[PDB]
DNA sequence: ATGCATGCATGCATGCA
DNA sequence: CATGCATGCATGCATGCAT
């Protein structure tokens, strides 16, 4: 019973070149020394080790000449047996805390969290050692085959948990005899100890009652997720396929819904002989960097001096959305001020006003609104794409659902609340029953949302810009037929939005061969076609993008006169038309607004913590612009 | 075909005019059916018989069995002017049985 | 232990009038000669003594332990006094009770959504809204037990929730084993009771929804809380295991968590009190004046201009709409209660309908008024149902059984319901409100529930007119879009036009743009107001007397004296005038209701649908006649 | 599934029709490795089931071991065990075949290692495998009921997807080197375009 | 001026937990 | 099996255009 088999691992020598390594390596003293000597001084809850300074450190001892092992494969093959094995030698060498303060299991003394970082690629490359848990793969992909190793998944987040604490290591006391019993717990669900086990409870006869003490017992949190496929990795034909994730420690909240996600772990195992499946979560890597999560270290300041100090920076970063769609100038413009946003203002009484852009493209068949909205949505950090037939309303809003990790019931949020701090893509605005658009309204003017249907009586919150697409009442454009009547959203709804651009198609022999050769070039090859123009990348747009958003400008009184007297002008300007029934709607106070959060965002494109007057000429320029075809 | 109420039991049970077989159905506000009861009702009066194609039940069952019924014209009042296919809702197949 | 009861002895626009006297000793005299057993503490008074500055984290960190010191030190402390003095009244019935401290105003929290593991067992402070409560759970503190050989009993004290069961009987005599059984009704019982409670949005980071707790609350502090308020509690953060199942002893690594309630705090500065004419049949359930706030009050109740200062005063931030902001102060006011007992029953709420062009700050309003109320929820018009308003049939997850709840316009009663889109809102789901708004009643008749339920609040709407804009082209009733019955009932109808004009034009643009020169920018502040307004609705009842019963009686009949082209006049306007004029004789704190309050409910109720500017024949506004002013 | 019968068990059968309802693949257990620090060795035990071999094995007290022979306890080793997937799928008769107005038949296919992920719901499928009884219909039981047979499997070893109309399947052929050849030799006819198109119906 | 067709809005049927 | 919310299908009513 129980025979034995040989292998070629030495759970000996392995814990001996962990010592070494973590106590003799360095990129200041030894490197994961001072991460202990934080630890002990109390101001560092989790240490973490890169695969890459293993790596590294075993290559320099073979550069010595004396034999070692392969420290990073052992633990890719077995990496939750290493655990124990790395907080073993860590509890050996940890310093005194060179600051003040203000047998048993080993886990009660812990106090931090041990995590692995996957291997880099890079690294690999540089020492020629094909790395296997910096490959990501995708829900489909895990078998059998992977179990107990060291693995990455890519996919995007659909739903979490809320945090909770799990007991690890339950205590007990004895008021007979005065002993402490302690049980270790690795299950779901456990029987606790009842009677005293101590040598003198055992001598006598009257055994003592023991006692759960929660103060003494190591709890821990615990969150658990769920995470999807892309669109891009799923066969021709199928379905998407989830996988689950379990978070512990100083991990917990790192992981939001609707978030596109890298997240490595360790594929461990759960009357049968059939397993189910987790994923013990070990990094995370966002692919879009959150903006409120922007500090302005020397690397991100390096980069940010170079647009700086290149001229024309408007241009630059307008002329880079979509560089493959030719013409639409302004458009983008508009669309590039869409994303930096106005200043949010509290007035210190109880009253508030918005400080987002919302924006609306009414145009003619074929004029690339979509592929807009789907760059828009892609350049954002947090988009969101939907279409007006395949909506709800409340599949925009909010409905009710049950939790089945905890037992608590919550309520589920549309993607309203998911583009929270983001752009909500809305296309084939018009074809929604207006039964639908009538939730939209809330959203846009108080960012909120108010439910009060069956079981739940609350608000939530939606911090979302409005980038929508439209189309004429009947396809093309009728010109006999007046501006207002042509298009079909009320009054009401026309108000809200700041920019409303019209993009009719009017052919002309002359411009139409520009974007046949622009359209052409661009499909012969595969990239745009002006040699001149070097359109800035995603990462570093995103990144200027979000260190303009930390400014908050405001303005003087010589902008200020200028404001008042444009929208006299304007307002007045306005009523002829109106009364004459073509024009587009009659001007109110929100027009004022939105000219005064249009200037705001083009002072703070700048850096700059004042309003120039400049800038409201290019707020005013805009909204005139915007209505320029229809005076063809 | 319905469910039993006690003995969890499936049962094809037809309508009153496959249950009247040799008898006599007798119809009160005969001008207020929906369109399943008019369809049934058509097939009776046409053929004495009723199809049934459900839950793996294809058969067929006898309605031989006639038929009195009572109704109210149009609008609550009998209006003399005008033929009495127009004073009543039911269409011509079924008033001509 | 010896260190605590000696600190805590010890520690039991500056100005010197009482702040120079022993605050807790006149408590503690009060105390004991009005027989209370409470004295609230207020922690941040622990932190400012010099010498109870490290009590302060104790009790921040051992609560359980560090309250029972404290509730001991407060009874030898008053032990001490009476005895020192050689007080009269006689020590003996002090004995025969118990005492008990609840502290508040303990460090802030950040939201019961971050708190980690680490913080089990541990003071906190939470704020948010009561949703449910549950009935009177008989908790068990002694076991009985008797001897069903020899017939003698025993009593046996909890530990930590466990009872010990006696193996053999105590008796000499007879020992016989395992011969004592339990009797439930000769027991002993605390009370216990569980509640709901919402967190307000104090802090949400992005993309989470609400999130529901639940509260525990023992012994005295039991049916406290009603479903509708807002509160502020302070207590303790628990865990405890669950077992799995009603047989088995498998208990589940994941725990349960919860929060026991030491104190309750309902009063806010930024709100009004809670109507005291709902809660007769029913802790500081209302705040208190002293006699120097009172002095102030009587003063601002003689100035000139008080009846424009406590209009202009309800959101400043919005520009002119003088009249709108009339009628909504009038509103927080109300009518005096009639109570009848030969006939039936009338109650003084005021319903306001706002219809206007879009982009007139008609929401801005609207959350102004449901920021400064004790009771009331916003609620939009598209997302809501017959149901979700009035009551629904449940299941709870942490028993699995059915109850009746409450809907959004229970929560408000005693308060202001706020409804925007009112116009796009479905016919039937407006239609429950017909009983709301004039019988202030609820009678529901489903499966297994048969009842009526008093909702008595008032109705704040926004709609807009039919095609959003305002076209003076058509009569009044038409660019509304609602039935005759239900516009009948509101009692103010405001009309809110907009109206080019260079002057106004700038003069609200210079207004507008005034609050972006910074940052962060005769008006009273806000807790001055909404304690004159709390003290007028507790105190006044205005009568009234023949001199106005001729005016109204003849206002009446004019308006009657002059189809289908506007709002005829109904019975209800009568009624609606004698609220008002109501409501403005109590504003000015008078007991009788003259001449001067019923001309300004005429006056007021003409302005609002723009009548000095209407043609009677054809019906439809002159927009030559309609001026901001 | 309808002309299935009690005449074919224990026979090698192959059965088309409908895959109506696929499972979700799960990991099952064939070697389960541990190892003793205070020896410093490695343990093995092994496990099986019915469905695992086509002959019948007498059944082992699977029992997952937790102490050495000597008293050292053990720890588990997940990443040197060994685990195969395993898939469970259902197959009916198809529309194109079953009689109108009956309900239709079913039948039960266990797959696993290498055929587990091969089809998918609603497609048209031909498996070739044992035809299988297990367990006992009662029979064991002194007193279990006189209303219930022995349950019934397909030990599945050969999967195929057939092609249809207005099916998920795409239909496709092996091109030889014949074939290659000769479409490249009438590719070089200049009225290519209209001997494809005149072909056409 | 009347009739027919199309589009929209109100109702019901399902499905649920 | 009753209550109440969200999806999807069906019907009847109103408005506009054409003869
Ligand atoms: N100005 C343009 N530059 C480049 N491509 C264009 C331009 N206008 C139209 N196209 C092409 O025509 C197509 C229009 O598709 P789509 O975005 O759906 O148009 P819309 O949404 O306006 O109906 C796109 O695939 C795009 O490549
Ligand atoms: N009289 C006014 N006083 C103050 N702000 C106003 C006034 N009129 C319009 N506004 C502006 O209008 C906005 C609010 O419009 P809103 O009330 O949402 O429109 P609606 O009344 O149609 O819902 C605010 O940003 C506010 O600054
Ligand atoms: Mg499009
Ligand atoms: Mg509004
Ligand atoms: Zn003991
Ligand atoms: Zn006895």
């Amino acid at each position: 019973a129980l025979p034995s088999i040989q292998l070629p691992v030495d759970y000996n020598n392995l814990f001996n070149e962990i010592t070494d390594f973590l106590v003799t390596f360095k990129q200041k003293g030894p490197k994961y020394m001072a991460m202990l000597q934080k630890v002990a001084n109390r101001e560092l809850n989790s240490v973490i080790i890169d695969l890459d300074d293993i790596l590294q450190y075993q290559n320099e001892k073979f550069l010595q000449g004396t034999q070692a092992d392969d420290l990073v494969s052992a633990i890719q093959q077995n990496a939750n047996h290493f655990t124990e094995l790395f907080c073993r030698a860590i509890d050996n060498n940890m310093p005194l805390p060179t600051k003040e303060i203000d047998l048993f299991p080993p886990n009660l003394t812990r106090r931090y969290f041990l995590y692995f970082k996957p291997l880099s690629q890079n690294c690999a490359r540089r020492y020629r050692k094909k790395a296997i848990s910096s490959k990501p793969l995708s829900v489909r992909q895990i078998k059998g085959d992977f179990l107990g190793q060291l693995i990455t998944v890519r996919g995007i987040i659909t739903r979490v948990s809320d945090v909770k604490p799990a007991v690890e290591v339950i205590a007990y006391t004895c008021d007979q005899c005065g002993y402490e019993v302690f049980q270790e717990v690795n299950s779901r669900t456990f029987t606790p100890l009842s009677e005293c086990t101590s040598e003198e409870c055992s001598q006598n006869q009257t055994k003592g009652q023991l006692f759960m003490s929660t103060r003494a017992s190591k709890f821990s949190a615990f969150q658990e997720c769920k995470i999807q496929e892309l669109s891009q990795q799923v066969p021709v034909g199928h379905i998407p396929r989830s996988l689950n994730i379990h978070v512990n420690g100083t991990l917990v909240r790192s992981l939001s819904p609707g978030d596109i996600v890298d997240v490595t772990g360790i594929f461990l195992p759960a009357a049968g002989l059939l397993t189910e499946t987790y994923l013990e979560a070990q990094f995370v890597r966002q692919h879009k960097k959150k903006f409120a999560s922007f500090s302005l270290t020397s690397d991100v300041e390096e980069r940010v001096m170079e647009l700086i100090t290149s001229g024309d920076v408007y241009n630059r970063l307008a002329k880079s959305i979509a560089p493959e769609i030719y013409g639409n100038l302004d458009v983008k413009k508009a669309l590039l001020l869409l994303l930096v946003g106005g200043v949010d203002k509290r007035v210190g009484d109880g009253m508030k006003i918005r400080g987002d852009i919302n924006v609306c493209l009414m145009g003619d068949p074929g004029v690339a609104k979509s592929q807009l909205l789907k760059a828009i949505c892609k350049i954002s950090p947090r988009g969101v794409y939907t279409t007006g037939k395949g909506s709800s309303g409340v599949g925009l809003t909010a409905a009710v659902m049950k939790d089945p990790v905890t037992d608590e019931m919550i309520l589920e949020g549309g993607a309203l609340v998911l583009a929270d701090n983001g752009i909500c893509c809305i296309d084939e605005f018009d074809k929604m029953d207006e039964s639908d658009r009538t939730a939209i309204h809330e959203v846009m003017e108080q960012q909120t949302i108010s439910i009060s249907k069956a079981g739940i009586n609350t608000t939530l919150n939606a911090r979302t810009s409005i980038l929508a697409a439209a189309n004429p009442l009947y396809g093309r454009y009728n010109p006999r037929l007046s501006p207002l009547d042509n298009i079909n959203l009320p009054a009401a709804l026309l108000s809200r939005f700041d920019i409303l651009f019209l993009m009719l198609d009017i052919p002309s022999r002359d411009d139409d061969e520009k974007l046949a050769e622009h359209v052409t070039y661009v499909h012969m090859h595969n990239k745009q076609p002006d040699l001149d123009f070097t359109p800035v990348e995603p990462s570093k747009m995103r990144e200027y993008i979000a260190y303009a958003k930390t400014k908050r400008p405001v303005m003087s009184e010589a902008v200020n006169d200028y404001v008042v007297q444009a929208y006299i002008r304007l307002r007045q300007d306005s009523k002829r038309e109106m009364d004459s029934k073509f024009s587009f709607g009659q001007a109110t106070p929100r027009t004022l607004l939105g000219i005064i959060r249009l200037s705001q965002a083009l002072a703070k494109l700048r850096l700059a913590d004042m309003v120039d007057i400049d800038d409201v000429e290019e707020a005013l320029r805009l909204v005139r612009v915007s209505k320029e075809s229809l005076y063809q | 075909v319905r469910k039993d109420p006690i003995t969890k039991e499936w049962t094809l049970e037809g309508g009153a005019l496959v249950l009247a077989d040799k008898g006599v159905c007798l119809i009160d506000e005969f001008d207020k059916m929906n369109d399943q009861d008019r369809t049934s009702i058509h097939e009776a009066m046409e053929q004495q018989s009723i199809s049934i194609s459900k839950a793996g039940i294809v058969t067929t069952l006898q309605a031989r069995c006639s038929i009195i019924a009572a109704a109210n014209p149009n609008g609550g009042r009998y209006n003399s002017t005008l033929p009495l296919a127009q004073n009543v809702s039911l269409t011509e197949p079924i008033l001509s049985r | 232990i010896q260190e605590c009861t000696t600190n805590f002895r010890n520690f039991l626009f500056i100005n010197n009038t009482t702040d120079e006297e022993l605050y807790y000793i006149k408590q503690l005299n009060e105390m004991r000669e009005l027989g209370t057993s409470n004295l609230n503490l207020d922690a941040r008074n622990l932190l400012a003594y010099k010498q109870t500055e490290d009590l302060y984290h104790q009790l921040l960190n051992y609560p359980q332990e560090v309250i029972s010191i404290m509730d001991q030190t407060i009874k030898d402390c008053m032990v001490s006094l009476i005895v020192d003095n050689n007080l009269d009244y006689d020590l003996d019935e002090i004995e025969t009770k118990f005492y008990k401290v609840r502290p508040y105003n303990v460090g802030s929290c950040k939201g019961m959504r971050e708190l980690n593991p680490n913080d089990i067992d541990k003071l906190i402070n939470l704020k948010g809204l009561v949703l449910r409560s549950t009935p009177v759970i008989p908790d068990m503190k002694v076991a009985f037990f008797k001897c069903n050989v020899c017939d003698h009993t025993m009593a046996v004290e909890i530990d930590r929730g466990v009872i010990q069961e006696p193996a053999r009987c105590e008796r000499i005599d007879c020992n016989e084993p395992n011969s004592m059984s339990l009797i439930h009704n000769r027991c002993s019982f605390a009370d216990k009771q569980v509640i709901k409670l919402q967190e307000t949005p104090d802090f949400v980071p992005d993309g989470q929804t609400p999130h529901s707790i639940s509260l525990c609350v023992y012994d005295e502090l039991v049916d406290s809380c009603r479903a509708g308020d807002r509160i502020e509690v302070t207590g303790t953060f628990r865990s405890i295991p669950i077992r799995a199942n009603s047989r088995q002893r498998v208990l589940k690594s994941l725990y349960k968590t919860y929060v026991d309630v030491v104190h309750v705090k309902k009063v806010s500065d930024k709100r009004l009190d809670v109507d005291t004419s709902t809660i007769e049949q029913e802790v500081e359930e209302v705040r208190q004046i002293t006699d120097q706030d009172l002095a102030k009050i009587r003063e601002v109740a003689a100035r000139e201009d008080l009846y424009s200062l406590l209009a202009r005063s309800i959101a400043p931030s919005i520009y002119e709409l003088e009249d709108v902001k009339k009628g909504i102060l009038l509103q927080l006011f109300g009518g005096t209660n009639k109570t009848f007992t030969k006939g039936g029953r009338y109650r003084g709420d005021i319903n306001i309908l706002l219809c206007g062009d879009p982009s007139t700050s008609k929401s801005q309003i609207l959350q102004y008024v449901h920021k400064i109320t004790p009771r009331g929820v916003y609620t939009s018009g598209k997302g809501s149902s017959a149901v979700g308003l009035t009551a629904y049939i449940t299941r709870d997850v942490d028993t699995k059984q059915l109850v009746l709840e409450s809907g959004a316009l229970v929560l408000s009663d005693g308060g202001v319901c706020c409804i925007d889109e009112f116009d796009k809102m479905s016919d039937s789901t407006r239609s429950v409100l017909h009983e709301v708004m004039e019988q202030q009643t609820i009678s529901i008749a489903k499966a297994g529930i048969i009842t009526t339920l008093n909702a008595r609040s008032s109705i704040l709407a926004s709609a807009n007119p039919i095609g959003s804009r305002y076209n003076p082209n058509l009569p009044v009733t038409e660019n509304i879009d609602l039935p005759p019955p239900l516009l009948s009932r509101f009692d103010l109808v405001y009309l809110v036009l907009d109206k080019v004009d260079e002057k106004n034009d700038r003069e609200l643009a210079k207004h507008l743009t005034n609050l972006y020169l910074e940052d962060k920018p005769d008006v009273l502040p806000v807790e001055f107001l909404t304690m004159y307004i709390s003290y007028a609705k507790e105190h006044i009842h205005p009568i009234i007397t023949e001199a106005a019963k001729t005016e109204l009686v003849r206002a009446y009949v004019g308006m009657r004296k002059m189809d289908e082209k506007r709002i005829t006049a109904t019975t209800r306007q009568l009624e609606s005038m004698i609220r008002l004029a109501e409501a403005h004789a109590k504003m000015k704190l008078k007991n009788v209701v003259e001449l001067e309050d019923v001309q300004e409910a005429v006056r007021l109720i003409r302005s609002a649908i723009k009548d000095y500017a209407t043609d009677p024949k054809t019906g439809k506004i002159d927009m030559n006649l309609v001026q901001t002013g | 599934p309808r002309t299935l019968t009690a005449q074919h068990l224990n026979k090698l059968v192959s059965v088309e029709g409908i895959v109506t309802k696929t499972s979700l693949v799960r990991p099952k257990l064939i070697r389960s490795v541990h190892y003793a620090a205070k020896t410093g060795r490695f343990h093995y035990r092994d496990y099986t089931d019915a469905t695992t071999t086509l002959t019948t094995r007498i059944p082992t007290p699977a029992i997952y071991p937790t102490e050495d022979t000597e008293g050292n306890k053990l720890t588990t080793e997940y990443g040197y065990s060994t685990f195969i997937d395993h898939q469970r799928i259902t197959v009916q008769e198809m529309p194109e075949m079953a009689p109108a107005g009956q309900l239709p038949r079913s039948i039960d296919v266990i797959l696993d290692d290498d055929l587990v992920d091969k089809t998918k719901p609603g497609d048209r499928v031909n498996v070739v495998g044992v035809f299988k009884s297990l367990g006992a219909g009662g029979m064991n039981q002194s007193n279990s009921n006189t209303l219930i047979g022995f349950k019934t499997l397909i030990l599945g070893n050969t999967v195929y997807p057939l092609h249809a109309r207005s099916t998920g399947v795409a239909a496709r052929q092996m091109l030889t080197d014949f074939d290659i050849r000769n479409i490249n030799k009438l590719s070089k006819k200049k009225d290519i375009f209209d001997i494809l198109s005149q072909s056409l119906a």
